[PDB]
């Protein structure tokens, strides 16, 4: 909004702002290192305790 | 355009309304050294030689 002039100063026109505004994508990113030997009791079937 | 006529009258026989500073919010102008320079805002008059 903007006042009306009550004076002849200037015309007291209308005010609209078109803004683009930019978002900002971040990446995150962190390891989690695994060992293998795991991973292939992982896949085997267990039948003893 | 819109035009808003509006009028404005006095009930009261004297004043009824009081301004006063209340505080500095700033000094705008600073107090420094400056001075008018005189061959500019007199520069018509010069010296003979």
């Amino acid at each position: 909004p903007t006042i009306a002039h009550g004076d002849g100063r200037r015309p007291s026109k209308q005010r609209t702002f078109i803004v683009v505004k930019n978002c900002h994508k971040h990446h995150i990113s962190t390891e989690m290192e695994l060992s293998m030997l795991d991973l292939e009791i992982l896949h085997s079937i267990p039948e003893t305790p | 355009e819109v035009h808003h006529e509006m009028a404005s009258i006095d009930t009261g026989l004297s004043y009824s309304s009081t301004m006063t500073p209340a505080r500095v919010a700033a000094i705008t102008t600073d107090m420094g050294i400056h001075t008018q320079d005189f061959f500019s805002v007199f520069p018509a008059e010069a010296f003979g030689n």
